RNA sequence: GACUCGGUGAAAUCAUAGUACCUGUGAAGAUGCAGGUUACCCGCGACAGGACGGAAAGACCCCGUGGAGCUUUACUGUAGCC
RNA sequence: GACAAUGGUAGGAGAGCGUUCUAAGGGCGUUGAAGCAUGAUCGUAAGGACAUGUGGAGCGCUUAGAAGUGAGAAUGCCGGUGUGAGUAGCGAAAGACGGGUGAGAAUCCCGUCCACCGAUUGACUAAGGUUUCCAGAGGAAGGCUCGUCCGCUCUGGGUUAGUCGGGUCCUAAGCUGAGGCCGACAGGCGUAGGCGAUGGAUAACAGGUUGAUAUUCCUGUACCACCUAUAAUCGUUUUAAUCG
RNA sequence: GAGGGUAGCGGAGAAAUUCCAAUCGAACCUGGAGAUAGCUGGUUCUCUCCGAAAUAGCUUUAGGGCUAGCCUCAAGUGAUGA
RNA sequence: GAGCUGUAAGUAAGCUUUGAUCCAGAGAUUUCCGAAUGGGGAAACCCAGCAUGAGUUAUGUCAUGUUAUCGAUAUGUGAAUACAUAGCAUAUCAGAAGGCACACCCGGAGAACUGAAACAUCUUAGUACCCGGAGGAAGAGAAAGAAAAUUCGAUUCCCUUAGUAGCGGCGAGCGAAACGGGAAGAGCCCAAACCAACAAGCUUGCUUGUUGGGGUUGUAGGACACUCUACGGAGUUACAAAGGACGACAUUAGACGAAUCAUCUGGAAAGAUGAAUCAAAGAAGGUAAUAAUCCUGUAGUCGAAAAUGUUGUCUCUCUUGAGUGGAUCCUGAGUACGACGGAGCACGUGAAAUUCCGUCGGAAUCUGGGAGGACCAUCUCCUAAGGCUAAAUACUCUCUAGUGACCGAUAGUGAACAGUACCGUGAGGGAAAGGUGAAAAGCACCCCGGAAGGGGAGUGAAAUAGAACCUGAAACCGUGUGCU
């Protein structure tokens, strides 16, 4: 979740941050499966449920 | 390089010329005490009364000069090592007998 | 309390001072300049007209493309909310 | 040599004086260097000598080089010393006299008389301070005067608990908090549980005694916990007395 | 009375711009930091030669700045000066 | 190798040639607090459990061990729930935690005053401050590169290119790179195809798993096909890793080390005068004034029981290497790219190629894919989506040896004697203060005085050098007088 500006029309500058689109899913973790929170790119691409 | 017990001259100062004898030596400061020569007169308090004394004071070690045991004149020293041990020498003669 | 005597003993201030008045003159209201008029040298107790008396780089007024707080249908944004 | 020029603020140009250090050369100094003090000396100026006194170990001169290189002003900074001036003040109030001690007494000690407070200027306990407490010695500084005195200086001493107030007991507000929840990092919150009196529980009183401690020391008479012996009651240890 | 809680882009306020360590239209300390100051004050030895300006024009400009005018130093040309 | 019991002077009592004090190497001891860790707490304190042990008729007391939380490794046990699991318990290990010069380095997050003669894009500036992680360096690094010659051949740093090209309310300002010249120089390991085993399903076919071998690239390499070949090389700084021997240097204490006398002045000579000497030594500091020859030293030469640090030679430990076929099989996927919102690149989204982050979409497989500043075609160069890597470079709280046309007590560190007096609830702020003499020889004794102070006497070259002690300016305060 890094920072970034926002930008006006005029361009002025405002600090700024983008978060990730984290989901809490019940996901196998070694052993017993818990409940984390995952993002949905990862869950689309390299986790199972 | 002077003992204990040694017969010395000394080459600098008011009593230049006498010959006397080391009773002290005092090394931190290197200043050793030489009998009859750089004497003093102390006002001492009754402690009996005590008036005026006489004693003598301790003369910078570079002022004095060992004597050639042979041929009777100053003469800086030496060391050499006889039986692993380290002696005395005249830089003019032999052995220097210091024993006491 | 003040005043006189014994003890102890500060402060703000201060260019150097042997530091009069009148009518003028002058950065236009003079102890220090001009022309006069008064006045032997040195203290103590009192009074408050002047020294534009002391104290505080005027708070009024104006200036600086100097600050700050507040307002809004000043400009530009933005926390939030839909 | 003739002729001419020479007031000056912002400001331009030129030529110099002096200070500290370096290089090379050449010098001076315990028969007295630098510094400081005084003089009636020299140069157009900044400035340079000489003589005498003080001082007691370093210092000039010539040519060149290099700079923390020159102060009278900044309500400049630091130190010292004046003026105002023997002036203002000496912080609520009742003292007098006799005796003593001392180099020295309105001011210290003792006595008598007088006066002031008395729902308090009296007597206890907390906070807070931290040796100021006691004895002997002292009088430079401190004490708004004085001082032989002192909360000041020197030397040596003084605080005693099963029961008094805390801990080995309890909890309030609050603070922390294993796991836990949240959060760019740092970290924020919170469950069980802990900590935390200003409250609840809880066994000792009278007299004697020191220069300085006392419900603590001493005498008398008590009470409260815990341990071991001496024992009636104890009777499967379900039960029974017991404990829980 | 004792023990505690709220902290400066904040707290608390029976409301006064009131209080938050003798300070409050935004506490105190250290740092950016020698902030910036077209404003005021100050800026230390000597002599010699020359010697102004207080005006145009533009300027968010008017007690500021820029080019020109007037001063000085050096070189050059040669009647162009009065 | 003869004195010694800190600065530190005294007295006392002692130690030491049977070697003390002192210097270097290696050991032993090392209270309490503090990450502080048995529990608590207002640091430097209070209160405990368990196991041994001393003591007591027995309690009370004492001594020694052990007892934090996460983590790792075993074992046992096990809830709602039948198997299970979450948990729970026991035992071994000692992995983390805190600090700094945290200066330099790498990351996360990130101002404002200021400049533009106001100010908002821009600038100050990715600077200050804050947080995390480390090392003696870190980072980068082995071409999906730079270019356009006849090319070069990992990275970093210095000089130039150049205040150029470019960016920019095209304002204020910001500002490269390739070529060329140098310092230093170094390259490697995986994933995959394939092969050999082992194991579970399975039906013994296949799938999958584990170990090992093989194998690593561009004018394409490797698998496979085939043909020629063997222990010399390599190594602990990457490229795999341990440990022995014998050496050699360098540190960490030390030793030897040449050569001068006399007179004058003086308190004292190293000065002056005269006559000598050494030099691989005429650096420097002391000594009663200014010393190559008086002392400590210097040039030169020698030296280690012990512990470290380097470095050699053996030992040791590992290991075959070529060629042709070239397109049969393998060659890094939610990747490369794209759209939207941002950031970093000298570059303000623009002709923006090139490089990263968030959200959504989402390829190809050698007749492949990427770059050469929108895009297309042809040419040229390269082969992404895995990892490691010395040297040249940066810094100084320190240690050792030195240097200065650097300061000389209001200077130089705030501090020559201190982060102390003192100030503040606290964070924090923060001073002033050097010099007797060569040597204490630091004034016996007499007089006035309660003392303090003083006058003589004495010490000393000097006491107007007497501890408020080198020199001793000015302001300021007095006493006596020549003229007024
Ligand atoms: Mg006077």
């Amino acid at each position: 979740a890094s920072t970034g500006n926002r930008r006006s029309h005029a361009l002025n500058s405002t600090k700024r941050r983008w978060n990730a689109n984290l989901q809490k899913v019940r996901i196998l973790v070694d052993g017993k499966p818990k409940k984390v929170w995952v993002s949905a790119r990862a869950l689309k691409s390299g986790k199972v449920t | 390089h002077i003992k204990k017990g040694d017969n010395v001259k000394v080459i600098a100062g008011k009593d230049k010329g006498k010959e006397g004898k080391v009773i002290a030596t005092l090394p931190k400061k290197d200043r050793v005490v030489v009998e009859g020569v750089n004497i003093m007169k102390k006002h001492q308090k009754p402690t009996p009364e005590g008036g005026i004394l006489e004693t003598e004071a301790a003369i910078h070690v570079s002022n004095v000069q060992l004597l050639d045991p042979k041929t009777n004149e100053p003469t800086r020293v030496g060391y050499k090592f006889v039986d692993g041990k380290k002696v005395r020498i005249a830089k003019k003669s032999g052995e220097e007998i210091k024993s006491n």
